């Protein structure tokens, strides 16, 4: 049966918030894929056994989307907690952002049309991702985006139905969430909007602002009200119906974005003028052309992560010395298996 | 009060071994109340041995913390840094 | 103590400059002729004339959409998205004419209006019903009440049917006439109907969705829209009773789609065409998303095409009953973002200026700079400059201005996200532009980009960023030779002379490198900017004498020159440079980062920075949150930021030689004292003097030497402004270094804590800014001594006695909160600061007791 043993550790590829996501491989088929681990240890509270426990119903959920990513295998070793999952051959969105700094706007469209995709499916199930992010977003071997941590997404939400718990990272938290609305799917739209302009842009819309350097300027209590109460302006070399997208997803209102109406949303995302152009069909299948192939230098493309992680050493850090004392040995099981 | 612990100076590379917590204390009287919560290890605060992640802090160098927030609080002891004493309540750890 | 501080110091608010956040509702009053605006903070301002300003604020801070005045009137209605409408009175205070609120009305909600003569108010609900109120005390009259099954008992053929008539909507009042209002019914029904008899007078039939109605001063023609892009035009008359079908409908923008039209607006009795005015209709198909407003008159039609949302707007006219004139002098219509006002005199309707009431906003603010005392022959200058750069008739012109002519001439002014400088009449009551320096004229562009709908463009706002790095980072100006220093986000700094001429010339450009010998960190940031080569046309006003470039192009964190010199500093994230403009070298580079970083060489998106955590019960999930605690360190933030860039004439070497000296500030809490040798062939050498290292390496945000009679060294060139300035020098100096969280004083030969003192020890608490000023005490002004203000990061601002070191005063002048407003700071030289409460708006304080504003105002209710 499934356990640490088998797969042989080979590079760290993702260092998150709490989780180590190491490429790993098999020699009784011998293939290879990513694994990410969480510390049963840090996942001790009522809430932090829920938000695990919900991402694998949301995995349970995700069967089968070409645009998310699959659960292949599931272990729950040694104070560990191992989700085995596809490898992205081709790095995070963020990595290709760094080399690339800005996107032409052919570029810029096919990505956020793909996420427009995903998103969907997660919401007509009934889950709202919660947390879509730069380096969520991932590209496999021939460029086509995966969507890809699950851990704060709403489970089992009925369409036109709402949620209250704060949720999500910084830079993409929608308005409703700060005010302590109620919020519906609307959030992820917004999320859209942001990353749209740091494709487009190549910096955040919600940068800390353009003013001259203070202590107090990275804090989220900085942040939260630069997203409240700020305006947001369009780089003015942008494209008409570029800008008009960005503008149309930032409406600070959720009545008025782009794609939140409760049953048109999406039919308005396919006729607006930038998504025109593109064959809604034809991108959930094999068929259009994605306009950039990422690496096949390496062994496995290991280069495409950072030089933070692409040096890391291997090991699993190397004990809960004292922690053992401390550690969970049983409590995650029933959520250990496929 | 129980008792008043002297904090020193490292003298060498070692950290003050801290961490805090807002959260909440009472006799009926609730009230909010600013708390010890991870003794980290390797820092000069576990040479001390007194301190507990149980513990209410009272008083910050003499000066009552009643008042001031968990951000004023870390302000009044990133500074404040070379010379700690702080005032601690229980006296039965219980 | 004795009271003696009293003379000196006091606090206080004046009332805020440029235009209101959140707009939301508008009303204005052809017979006192006065403009008021509701805002969604609950604010209700009135701007009836120049230097003419008044705000309300509710007892509840609710959203609000109604205001009107009683014409002629010490009073006005204004309406929440609460159930409750309250009455807000205007009244003479002696000297401080102000508005406060009469009386509150409530019902166990969506529209209302009022009648002229026949002095009555209407109200209208969400469900189908209409109530009457006389407005000299806040109830409904209980018999004038109209519900929905009395207007029904009329019906039409097609309607005589069904009971399920929609909202209440439009209340229109009455047209020359005094007894008869006009009803609207969101099913799309319209009544005419008769107080003083209690009856309809006439139906008008409709069928789709309605929002508006109007009235015509001759009720031979009426206007309403619909929530479908259409308009109903109908004619009435005794005999037109049944109105079977419209008289003119139709949709303005052709078979397409085509949105909703939320007013109109009618002015047709005049000489000439049919004047209709008309918000939203355009083809959502083609022009959707945008914001417009329609004008049409004959066959010219123009729609006006705005930068920001549409609140409401009005048109200039006369209420006078005996009057037979439309009369529609100007249109004047409220944007989210901006107010605008167009005079229809001359074909293609000019834009009309305005004397108050700006988009301070236009392009985002990204510092505040202030000069006080400006010469009389600058200020001439720069108006001259203004004036040169930049029927005419500004309708909004009620009540009168009561205030004193200007005795101190202080200027404010502003850099911008668009590269441009701004220049404000920061003296008394309100500010006004003087002038606007573009930067951005210097730069290459690294990036570049009737119709059916008749489109022209209009309203100052900017909704759209030029480039990212030409911001202005900070500024600052030298009165007394008319010099100005500013600069940017990608390592620019120019050096402008005010020459108020028009004339060609090509910059000098240098370029510094900060780790010129330090081994180099690999940029993959913001790329610089390329100066555009060979000769330039330049406009009569400030011109660049020298460009001066930072090998990294990172945010300029502080700059200052010392005119008399010739010197410049510049100073960024990662290290300083001293230029000399007389003579083009660079005079030093430094650089002061750690010898490994975390924070720097890096594009605008990372994966490193984390953000420190809220403490609030919003903003986290239901509770407790860790905060550590830990001594600074070397490398525990990004410690080679500059701060200060400061120069003093001072006893650094030795106590005989009085020489002229530099001094730097940096995250590190390292202040590298620098000394100069000025020639009068040969140019400026400098060398250190002592690295001055703090006992607890805060970042040093101020440095300010006392000259020895406790007096701060003057400003640079103040040797052509008097005798009074000449500081000390026979006794030694000592200097002030404010770090974030305790201020010390050292005396220059032999750095030793003269006086210290430790806010965050005491108190929990931070000081984010630091300025130097001076008291003149309120009677016996020749007591005018000096105190350091320093803002916490709590908003308080606290006032500290130099150089012994001691608190005066405790105020809390800004909250927690408004971060954002706490980080935009300036400070005047008199003891009083203005602070950005809104992107939009700056407000103002003032902590001298002799330096105070109140408002002042008179009108002939
Ligand atoms: N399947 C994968 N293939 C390749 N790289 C991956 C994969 N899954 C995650 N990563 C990388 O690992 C990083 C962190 O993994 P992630 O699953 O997102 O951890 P996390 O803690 O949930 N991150 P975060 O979203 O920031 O909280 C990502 O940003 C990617 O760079």
């Amino acid at each position: 049966s499934l356990g640490l043993q088998d797969f042989d550790l080979l590079r760290v590829i993702g260092r998150g918030s709490y989780a180590k996501v190491l490429l790993v491989r098999l020699k009784k088929t011998d293939r290879i894929y990513a694994m990410k681990v969480v510390k049963k240890e840090l996942v001790n509270d009522d809430e932090d056994i829920d938000w695990v426990q919900t991402e694998k119903h949301v995995f349970e959920q995700a069967s089968n989307h070409p645009f998310l990513v699959g659960l292949h295998s599931c272990f729950q070793t040694e104070s560990r907690l191992f989700f085995v999952i596809e490898y992205v051959n081709g790095g995070d969105l963020m990595f290709h952002m760094q080399r690339q700094r800005k996107l032409p706007e052919e570029h810029a469209r096919f990505y956020s049309a793909e996420i427009s995709l995903a998103l969907n499916y997660l919401h007509e199930r009934g889950i709202i991702y919660r947390d879509l992010k730069l380096d969520n977003v991932l590209l496999d071997s021939e460029g086509h985006i995966k969507l890809t941590d699950y851990g704060m997404c709403k489970e089992g939400l009925r369409p036109g139905d709402t949620t209250s718990t704060f949720c999500g990272t910084p830079n993409y938290i929608a308005p409703e969430i700060l005010r302590g609305e109620d919020y519906g799917f609307s959030v992820d739209w917004w999320a859209l909007g942001v990353l749209m302009f740091e494709m487009m842009a190549g910096r955040s819309p919600f940068d800390i602002v353009g003013s001259s350097d203070n202590p107090d300027q990275n804090t989220e209590d900085y942040l939260f009200q630069v997203i409240l109460e700020k305006q947001i302006r369009i780089p003015r070399s942008l494209s008409v119906k570029a800008a008009s997208v960005l503008k149309s997803f930032l409406n600070k209102d959720p009545k008025e974005r782009l794609g939140c109406h409760p049953q048109t949303g999406f039919a308005d995302i396919q006729g607006h003028p930038f998504f025109r152009n593109v064959d809604w069909d034809m991108m959930e299948q094999k068929q259009v052309v994605p306009p950039f192939k990422p690496n096949i230098s390496g062994e496995f493309g290991l280069d495409n992560f950072d030089s933070q992680f692409t040096n890391e050493p291997v090991q699993l850090t190397p004990d809960d010395d004292d922690i053992v004392r401390k550690i969970d040995q049983s409590e995650f099981e029933g959520f250990e298996y496929i | 009060t129980h008792r008043r612990v002297r904090l020193h100076k490292h003298g060498s590379d070692r950290p003050l071994g801290f961490y805090i917590r807002d959260g909440m204390s009472v006799r009926l009287e609730r009230v909010p109340g600013i708390f010890i919560s991870r003794l980290v290890r390797g820092g000069l605060a576990e040479s001390t041995g007194l301190l507990a992640v149980s513990d209410e802090i009272l008083e910050v160098n003499g000066i009552e913390v009643a008042g001031k927030t968990l951000d004023q609080v870390t302000d009044m002891m990133v500074a404040n840094s070379h010379n700690l004493i702080v005032t601690v309540k229980p006296a039965n750890q219980r | 103590r004795e009271k003696l501080k009293q003379e000196l110091f006091a606090f206080n608010k004046t009332v805020e400059h440029g235009f209101p956040n959140q707009p939301s509702a508008l009303a204005f009053d052809p017979e006192l002729r006065i403009m008021a605006i509701g805002t969604r903070s609950g604010a209700v301002k009135i701007y009836g004339a120049p230097g003419v300003e008044f705000t309300g604020l509710h007892r509840d801070a609710a959203t609000v959409t109604q205001m009107h005045f009683l014409t002629g009137q010490g009073r006005l209605l204004s309406l929440l998205d609460d159930s409750s409408l309250h009455l807000w009175e205007i009244v003479h205070h002696n000297g401080c004419a102000h508005l406060e609120e009469a009386l509150s009305f409530q019902l166990p909600v969506t529209v209302v209006l009022l009648v002229a003569a026949g002095d009555i108010a209407a109200l209208g609900t969400e469900g189908s019903s209409v109530f009457f109120l006389d407005v000299t005390t806040l109830t409904l009259l209980e018999g004038q009440t109209l519900a929905p099954g009395e207007v029904l008992r009329s019906v039409p053929d097609d309607y005589r049917c069904g009971k399920a008539l929609g909202p209440v909507e439009s209340l229109q009042g009455h047209l020359r006439d005094p007894t008869k209002i006009l009803i609207g019914y969101s099913r799309g029904l319209l009544v005419i109907w008769n107080q003083a008899s209690q009856c309809v007078d006439h139906i008008f039939l409709g069928n789709q969705q309605l929002e508006s109605l109007c009235w015509g001063r001759d009720s031979s023609t009426v206007v309403s829209s619909h929530s479908d892009g259409s308009y109903a035009v109908w004619s009435v008359d005794a005999g037109s009773f049944p109105t079977l079908q419209p008289t003119v409908a139709t949709t303005p923008y052709g078979p397409f789609p085509c949105k909703a039209i939320n007013k109109i607006l009618w002015r047709n009795c005049e000489s000439g065409g049919h004047f209709i005015i008309f918000s939203g209709g355009m083809p959502r198909a083609s022009y959707g998303d945008r914001h417009c407003v329609s004008v049409l008159r004959a066959e010219t039609l123009v729609t006006l095409d705005f930068t920001s949302r549409i609140i409401d707007f009005f048109t200039v006219h006369s209420t006078r009953p005996e009057d037979e004139f439309d009369d529609p002098q100007a249109l004047a219509v409220l944007l989210e973002e901006e107010l605008v006002v167009l005079d229809l005199q001359t074909p293609g309707w000019p834009a009309v200026p305005a004397p108050y009431l700006a988009p301070l906003h236009s392009s985002a603010i990204t510092c505040s700079a202030h000069v006080a005392s400006v010469p009389a022959k600058l200020w001439a200058r720069i108006v001259s400059a203004g004036e040169q750069q930049s029927a005419l008739s500004w309708p909004i012109t009620g009540g009168r201005n009561l205030a004193q002519e200007p005795s101190q001439r202080g200027l404010l002014l502003t850099g911008h996200e668009d590269g441009t400088v701004r220049f404000w009449d920061a003296s008394g009551v309100a500010l006004r532009p003087l002038y606007k320096l573009s930067t951005a004229g210097l730069f290459q562009t690294d990036c570049e980009h009737d119709d059916w709908p008749p489109f022209r463009k209009v309203g100052c706002f900017d909704p759209y960023s030029d480039d990212p790095r030409l911001g202005v980072q900070k500024v600052a100006l030298c009165k007394y030779t008319a010099q100005m220093v500013v600069a940017g986000t990608a390592g620019q700094v120019l050096v402008l002379e005010l020459s108020d001429v028009p004339v060609e010339q090509a910059v000098s450009v240098a370029i510094i490198d900060l780790l010129q010998d330090r081994e180099g960190f690999t940029w993959k940031g913001h790329e610089r900017l390329s100066p555009r080569t060979g000769p330039l046309p330049w406009p009569a006003g400030f011109q660049p004498r020298v460009l001066v470039q930072c090998l990294p192009p990172a945010a300029v964190t502080a700059v200052t020159l010392h005119t008399e010199w010739s010197l410049v500093a510049f100073g960024t994230s990662h290290g300083f440079g001293l230029f000399d403009y007389q003579r083009k070298s660079p005079v030093l580079a430094r650089c002061t980062l750690h010898p490994n970083d975390s924070l720097a060489m890096e594009g605008p998106l990372s994966r490193v920075k984390s953000l420190k955590k809220s403490l609030r019960q919003s903003f986290r999930r239901i509770t407790p949150v860790q905060r550590r605690i830990e001594p600074r360190s070397a490398d525990d933030s990004l410690s080679g930021v500059v701060r200060c860039l400061y120069f003093a004439d001072t006893f650094l070497r030795d106590g005989a030689h009085h020489g002229p000296t530099m001094w730097a500030g940096t995250n590190s809490g390292s202040v590298f004292a620098y000394a100069l040798e000025v020639p009068a062939e040969q140019a400026v050498e400098a060398v250190l003097g002592k690295e001055v290292q703090l006992m607890h390496r805060a970042p040093v945000v101020a440095i300010a030497v006392l000259d020895g009679r406790g007096r701060p060294l003057p400003e640079p060139y103040e040797a052509s402004r008097d005798l009074a300035q000449a500081p000390d020098m026979q006794g030694g100096h000592a200097v002030l270094i404010a770090s974030e969280e305790q201020f010390k004083v050292f005396t220059l030969p032999k750095v030793s804590a003269k006086t210290k003192f430790k806010l965050t020890a005491h108190e929990g608490c931070r000081v984010r800014k630091v300025a130097l000023a001076t008291f003149a005490s309120v009677a016996c002004e020749d007591y005018a001594e000096t105190c350091l203000a320093c803002l916490t990061n709590l908003g308080d601002v606290h006032v500290f006695s130099v150089p012994g070191l001691r608190p005066q005063v405790h105020y809390s002048c800004i909250r927690k909160e408004d971060i954002s407003g706490i980080a935009s700071c300036v400070f005047t030289r008199h003891g009083q600061g203005f602070y950005l409460i809104s992107p939009s708006e700056f407000e103002r304080f003032s902590l001298s007791a002799r330096n105070i504003t109140e408002p002042l105002c008179s009108l002939d209710i």
